[PDB]
RNA sequence: AAGCCUCCCGGUGGAUGGCUCGGCUCGGGCACCGAAGAAGGGCGCGGCAAGCAGCGAAAUGCUCGGGUGAGGCGCAAGCAGCCGUUGACCCCGAGGUCCCCUAAUGGGAUAUCCUGCCGGGUUUCCGGCUCCCGGUUUAUAACUGGGUGGGAACCCCCCGAACGGAAACAUCUUAGUAGGGGGAGGAAAAGAAAUCAAUUGAGAUCCCCUGAGUAGGGGCGACCGAAAGGGGGACAGCCCAAACUAAACCUGCCGAUGAUAAGUCGGUGGGGAUGUGGUGUUACGACCUCUAGCCUGAGGUUGACCUCGGCUUUCCUAACCUAUCUAGCCGAACUCCCCUGGAACGGGGGGCCAUAGAGGGUGAAAGCCCCGUAGGCUAAAGAUAGGUGGAAAGUGGCUA
RNA sequence: AGCAAACUAAGUACCGUGAGGGAAAGCUGAAAAGAACCCCGGAAGGGGGAGUGCAAAGAGCCUGAAACCGGGUGGUUAUAC
RNA sequence: GGUGCAGAUCCCGGCGGUAGUAACAGCGAAGGGGGGUGAGAAUCCCCCUCGCCGGAAGGGCAAGGGUUUCCCGGCAACGUUCGUCAGCCGGGAGUUAGCGUCCUAAGGUAGGGCCUAAUAGGUACCUACCGAAAGGGAAAGGGGUUAACAUUCCCCUGCCU
RNA sequence: CCCCAUGAAAAGGGAGUCUGGAACGAUCCCGGGAGACCGUACCUAGAACCGACACUGGUGCCCGGGUGAGAAGCCCAAG
């Protein structure tokens, strides 16, 4: 029932209210992840690690260290482009071209969100 | 109700020269006593006060103390000196 | 310091000066108008936000 | 020597071309706020803070639940610091605060400001103070309790224009429009014929299409201009005055009861025969009364009569249940191979879902990379609608 | 152009004693990677050289026409339109 | 189908030529020398001298502007030149009263009433109030102190209710 | 002296007289206490106001010597 004019749609993604920002973070897990979790896609959190499929630096594995929730993109360590001075700045790669490799089971509040998605028992 | 302790270069002399205090309060636009405010907050007798209406929007009052109360002490207790 | 519940716990008489004692030290932070150079800018917000709460909690005790 | 012309290059301006978180039309939903202080302005408010926006001295947000789930600290990247896993920020709902003027109403205003009088506790401070309605107390003293303004257009009702047109212009028309004044609501208005029409018919009103530029009006000039009927939409129809019953009446407060409602009860106060309440208002009649006759489950009375039954109307909304709205949530299929390419969302090959190939995003033109989509699911707490609930009043029918 | 309004504020700045009238103004690439560093000047996102990046038309930032003016290319002038 | 442009003394934006031209004269002022600062000095600063005004270019006082006041640092524009300078820009600070508020004229208003259909209309009457920073209206001056305001802050003498 | 012009009213003060009241009691002096709120910077104009401007226009108001009747002209004091 929501409209299909291009203009309105773009307004949502340029004006995303805060409690909906997970939407532009969720990325594809790996098969091994879903093998013991029974789930295809999920929102990113810190303390995690990911692999990449697109871009000039395809095929990297790092750690989830930086994020841009309001507009929806992340960054990983061990991947930088040196500025003129010589200090590193973090390469910015979107979740759209990444595959997660592992998560953090130390929250008990991210955990139940995993559970409620009809994944099988534990 | 008291709001701040002004600390202009002009003020610093007054607390030394005349043992007064430059204190700016709400713009309550009704006062009989900015006086009895201080002693329940600083236990100090009052000798005189006056009225100022600064163009920036605040209400300043020159309050001076009887010699038995050295205004520099409470300021030091407050902590700008 | 973020007091959130003990305010509802015990009597109202003490919170008056508890308001007062906080109110006084608000002035202490308020020395920043001279460039007080006080480290915790958020203290004012910590001070300003909490002070209203106890000034609000009193209504819950039907003052 | 100027140059002249053309052309290459550069700067000077930014049209073209492209892109768009903007407006514009439509349809459909929805569609009053206000003395418990509006709308409208004026002020303040963040660590460093100008405008906007938000906020009200409880100033970038206070509390409580509900969802949400790892960062948040607006527009908007700095310094510094904090909140966050004891559940943040956000969103929903419920609250709390909520300055000054302002219809602004204690009184006054060329002051978005000053300033009284009572009563309250009392330190801060809190309540009340034009024109009316009905009560306390003296028969003029104060005191108990409830019509004002705004809102985009729209609606109703009074007052009421010229410009032009007639090729001039004065009657006429332009026209009850522009506009003035009053007054509302979410719709308003109007609404039950002293209606029509015409061979004895139809059956409130309103709007839509026709009837129809027909009827009819006017220097017969421009022009103005119906009704009836037919065809559509939804189509709902009840109270008063009188005849006639005649205090059987309505209403304030307090207490009890009643779910706090309504109602009832006890005391209270008011209003009322200069008329409350009861039945009833319609046309070849209607309605009421009387007379006579026939005609209800229990009881009584003298075929007949009466009292208590069901029924009609009205009022009252509660705890509970159901549904709907405020919220988020589920939701398929490839990132497989080669090449180009800074990037593949391109070219070739290969494979798959589809009830979902609207659409958007992601380094380009991606159904299968991500959201969303077709379809389906969500409630503490509220709001809406329905059922489930309670009470009061008026109570035969027909015939002459 | 689109309602005036797409922009840091739009009935805003402003013109008017007043009822009122009423503006202008979009684009850095995907990531500021905003040119570290070395020379000139005091400085200027100024010069030069280097560097980032596909590309720098790198802040005055998409593309970039003419009217214009400057350097150059090619002809060409002081007896003449 | 908002549809093909040279004009419409079209509109809007850019830029031409006259062109470094006019003007930067005219109302009786005028500077000169030496030193300093700073990149840069006729223009800014220091010294001396000199000319002019001198019932005004001096002195003190409003309505108005609203920080135009002061301090510190600056110069792309802003200044009719320049500019180290400024009423300009940028960073900070700054007005205190026992010695206007009250009353009232011209008048005005708000209400009660007299009309108006109504009014945000008029209103002779009555009532209540507004109406002067030069009208009237209790009472202080002196000295002294900050860059910045003072009969207001420090001292003495007071004074009025 | 002039007028066919007769030249504002309140509040605010002070006093006088008569009534009632209580006996203590001051318009005397002495000691003590207090006295809202708000105006308060600067400029008054050949640069601070208006006239679109750092504008010979207007809007003001009031106030040394000599020479000289002089606020005329000149020059020079203060600045």
């Amino acid at each position: 029932m929501i409209s299909s004019k291009p203009s309105k749609q773009r307004k949502l993604v340029y004006n995303l209210p805060n409690h909906l920002r997970y939407k532009l973070l969720t990325a594809r897990l790996s098969e091994d992840l879903e093998k013991q979790y029974g789930i295809k896609r999920i929102s990113i959190r810190k303390g995690d690690s990911v692999k990449l499929m697109r871009g000039s630096q395809v095929g990297y594995e790092g750690k989830v260290v930086e994020v841009d929730r309001k507009r929806g993109r992340v960054a990983i360590e061990g991947l930088t482009k040196k500025k003129a001075d010589g200090t590193p700045v973090y390469v910015w790669v979107h979740a759209s071209k990444v595959i997660i490799t592992k998560l953090d089971t130390g929250d008990k509040e991210r955990m139940d969100a995993i559970e409620r998605k009809r994944k099988m028992r534990e | 109700i008291i709001k701040e302790f002004l600390a202009t270069e002009k003020a610093v002399k007054l607390i030394e020269s005349q043992n007064t205090l430059t204190i700016i309060v709400n713009r309550n636009t009704t006062k009989k006593d900015i006086k009895n405010e201080v002693e329940k907050l600083f236990s100090v007798k009052v000798e005189k006060i006056n009225t100022l209406i600064t163009p920036k929007g605040e209400k300043k009052a020159y309050v001076k103390l009887k010699q038995e109360y050295k205004a520099s002490d409470v300021a030091h207790k407050l902590g700008m000196l | 310091p973020l007091e959130v519940d003990e305010l509802r716990k015990m009597d109202l008489k003490q919170l008056k000066e508890r308001l007062n004692e906080l109110e006084m030290q608000l002035l202490k932070l308020r020395v920043e108008s001279r460039m007080g150079t006080l480290k915790n800018t958020a203290s004012i917000k910590n001070t300003r936000k909490d002070i209203a709460r106890i000034l609000t909690v009193i209504g819950e005790k039907s003052k």
